[PDB]
């Protein structure tokens, strides 16, 4: 309680068990005795739940100190001692070539139907081990650690079962923290992308998604280790840039046959964009969803993009884990400019 | 085609053209809506009478949509640098006249090689924005454009200082840029507005009805969202605003804060101040009275306003030399700190 | 187009004619000049004739002088990286089937985007060439393309080693 909340507040991350032996909160609930009369239980104020699932101070819950402990050394060993240092490298990666096919295979037959993201990762990194950061916090994304070829990497990827993987202010902050800290500590960042774009409504512009999100966009162009995004199915908008594109800084840019680079969902395109064209035209109502059709024929696609040199090339899912593995090889030992200053103003 | 002097004629006829932009029809428009034209902003900016543009014929290279036939010159925003008050700045002002001042692949570039040119020559950058949104004719190059133009935003974080004046009806990627930056000057007013996600799709999506100033206007931003630094009522308002808050600023991270108009003696006073503080632990005040009492003149620019008074914080001179001050707010929430007020 | 297994399908066909070039008649003359295609330069110089490639589809932007018309995947040259004896090397092979190997400003960019590549990361850069120069058809700005590429020549001096192959017309 009071002070005692900050220390770990700033540090990287917070594995906190969870039980009545209370945890934390910046004042406790004996003031709102006083003052009003709405009594409020240490755990519904500050337990583990509250911040592991609400407030997202909390980066890993437990259920056992046991296992906060284990769990510190299974961290601990994603992690280079210190900023000199390259994370450390493990298990003799010789499975390095060609992941295991059934990839393809997770991704459904329109993209109105979801699939599990993280089955996805599995199936790229090795023995499917992946430690998820904030795993029950702003589950839209995904983000957490892992090893390809033996070395350790970083993934953000959209979560399509939730919220249709779109990203939130929640999602934002918890995705460009664990960015900002991959970077100082020498960890690549791989990104899996099928979002659809920002969730909307009021609820999400009083409480400043516009500064928020931009957090993501700033960790991103910021970050100087190694940086390749995978475009699984949808990339549209701003989440799209968000995600890590090129002219934001991304090293290489892959797409599944399956991705649909679209500057806006493809329908919020079409309705700003025909009208006086279309509005006017044989039938009244064919013409009313068919340019809908149109559009992706000619947009919800890959191609286009590749063709103006955003994307560097369309890869079969099946190949995912071998393009990383030759992709992050080839940059371990980039070295990137940033100018001098005593450090940046990111927004907060 | 021979003559020289027949040349000179023809470029002054192009540029009058450039100029104009969307067409006097377009202007007219804007003017009826309250706002001013991407131009006279700029000459309102700048010690009148001097602006030094760079790729003012620059085109879009699209052919998709029609863009092939719209060819405007400047495609749609106005790139360069002036002096303000004697001190070099770069600026771009987006032409809401040229396709809703929607950012084209060759839009984005400008205000790119502006942000290159301010960072090699440590000059500050004051974006005057006025755009839609993404140029949708451009699809993906659009987005990419963004990019770029937020790449240079966290390069020049903490290196020049970055004010946006936004000056039009922001939604999507136009919004990040502004976020990216130091500080943001809003107009409030019909015409002025800021979302990711527009109305028409928190309806068919959310189910939720709502007006553009009720999503995003400068109110909601400068008031509770926090994503808007200073809230005016006119454009004039907006640029003067912005001429005093460089009037703070060092061109970039290497110079001090400029030392300016005497006033002071130093030799502070004897009454008053101590006459503020009631003699409960509890009881309110003024805490502004006291940061009038202590700085030159009582002068103070005032970051964060209206959005968590919580505590307040701003720019102010002591004998000369600039100061932030971050000062406790009693009469809100009994100065007690915030969420909101952290951020601040 | 709700079949992802028909998708994987266009991509190995689309790849298939993107490999191919200038097409199968250029290719042969080509060859009927004793020199190699620039893929298969490629495979001579990286170990196991493997090559990781970037922009592969890139095409020109250009409109005027039918330039609308002859978009090949590409645009001209092949870049990307790989390696030799194994160690990694950066490469780029300008392809003379398409549009005599000339300078477009796509072509350009891929060629910065390797050097770009290779600079950050250490690596050197061979650059088998075989072409006949500016693509007269995009003007002013193959040009600006050219300067691009001199300028990462210049930055990579005495960085990286700059090995070219001069196996054109140029």
């Amino acid at each position: 309680a009071g002070g005692a909340v900050y220390s770990p507040a700033l540090t990287d991350f917070i594995i906190m068990i969870k039980g009545d032996a209370y945890y934390m909160f910046v004042t406790g609930p004996e003031i709102t005795k006083v003052v009003l009369g709405e009594e409020v239980s240490f755990q519904d104020l500050g337990g583990a739940v509250v911040h592991a699932t609400k407030s997202g101070v909390v980066h890993f819950m437990v259920d056992s100190e046991q296992e906060a402990i284990n769990l510190t050394k299974r961290l601990l060993s994603y992690l280079p001692s210190n900023n000199m240092e390259e994370p450390p490298y493990i298990d003799t990666g010789d499975p390095a070539d060609r992941d295991a096919t059934g990839v393809e295979q997770i991704v459904p037959n329109d993209a109105a139907k979801p699939y599990n993201m993280r089955e996805i990762i599995y199936k790229i990194v090795d023995n499917g081990e992946f430690l998820e950061v904030h795993k029950h916090w702003a589950q839209n994304i995904i983000v957490g650690f892992a090893r390809i070829a033996g070395n350790v990497v970083g993934i953000v990827a959209n979560n399509p079962e939730e919220f249709g993987g779109s990203i939130d202010i929640d999602a934002a902050d918890k995705a460009a923290r664990f960015i900002r800290f991959c970077d100082a500590f020498n960890i690549p960042l791989i990104s899996l992308v099928d979002t659809p774009g920002y969730v909307p409504g009021t609820d999400q512009e009083y409480k400043g998604i516009i500064r928020h999100g931009a957090k993501m966009l700033y960790a991103f162009a910021e970050a100087t280790v190694p940086k390749i995004t995978v475009i699984v199915r949808k990339s549209y908008g701003g989440a799209h840039i968000a995600m890590s594109i090129k002219s934001l800084g991304a090293d290489l840019v892959y797409a599944w046959p399956t991705a649909e680079i679209a500057v806006t969902g493809p329908e919020g395109a079409v309705r700003i964009l025909y009208r006086k064209e279309i509005q006017q035209a044989s039938n009244p109502d064919d013409v009313l969803k068919q340019r809908i059709a149109e559009y992706r024929k000619l947009f919800a696609n890959p191609y286009w993009a590749a063709e103006k040199g955003l994307v560097d090339d369309v890869i079969e899912p099946k190949d995912t884990r071998r393009v990383i593995v030759a992709g992050l090889e080839m940059l371990k030992t980039k070295r990137e400019y940033r100018y001098p200053k005593k450090h940046g103003n990111i927004p907060l | 085609k021979p003559p020289v002097e027949k040349l000179i004629e023809e470029l002054r006829q192009l540029k009058e053209k450039a100029y104009k932009g969307g067409g006097d029809e377009r202007i007219q428009f804007q003017h009826s809506k309250g706002k001013l034209t991407a131009r006279e902003r700029l000459a309102l900016l700048f010690d009148d009478g001097k602006f030094n543009e760079i790729m003012t014929f620059a085109t879009t290279r699209a052919t998709e949509f029609g863009l092939d036939k719209q060819r405007f010159y400047g495609d749609g925003v106005v790139t360069g640098w002036g002096k303000v008050d004697g001190r070099t700045v770069f600026a771009y002002a987006q032409d809401f006249t040229v396709l809703g001042g929607s950012l084209g692949e060759t839009h984005a570039n400008k205000i790119v090689r502006a942000y290159e040119l301010a960072l090699k020559v440590g000059a500050p950058v004051v974006g005057i924005n006025d755009s839609g949104g993404a140029r949708i004719q451009e699809g993906a190059l659009s987005l990419e454009g963004y990019g770029a133009v937020f790449k240079m935003n966290v390069m020049a974080s903490g290196v020049i200082p970055q004010i946006t004046i936004m000056a039009g009806p922001a939604a999507g990627g136009a919004v990040y840029s502004p976020a990216l930056t130091d500080f943001i000057i809003m107009i409030k007013g019909d015409a002025y507005y800021m979302f990711v996600t527009g109305p028409e799709i928190t309806k068919v999506v959310l189910g939720e009805e709502v007006s553009f100033q009720d999503l995003g206007g400068a109110v909601v931003h400068a008031t509770k969202s926090g994503v808007v630094h200073f809230m005016v009522d006119s454009e004039q308002e907006a640029i003067n605003l912005t001429k005093r808050l460089l009037s703070y600023l060092p061109s970039n991270n290497m110079e001090e804060p400029p030392y300016i108009d005497t006033g002071d003696p130093a030799d502070r006073d004897a009454t008053g101040v101590e006459q503020i503080v009631p003699n409960d632990a509890a009881k309110p005040y003024n805490m502004r009275e006291i940061i009038y009492k202590i700085v030159d003149n009582g002068e103070f620019l005032e970051v964060h306003k209206h959005w968590a008074q919580n505590i307040i914080v701003g720019f102010a001179r002591i004998a000369g030399n600039v100061v932030g001050i971050v000062a406790n707010n009693p009469e809100e929430f009994g100065g007690s700190i915030d969420i909101d007020a952290a951020d601040k």
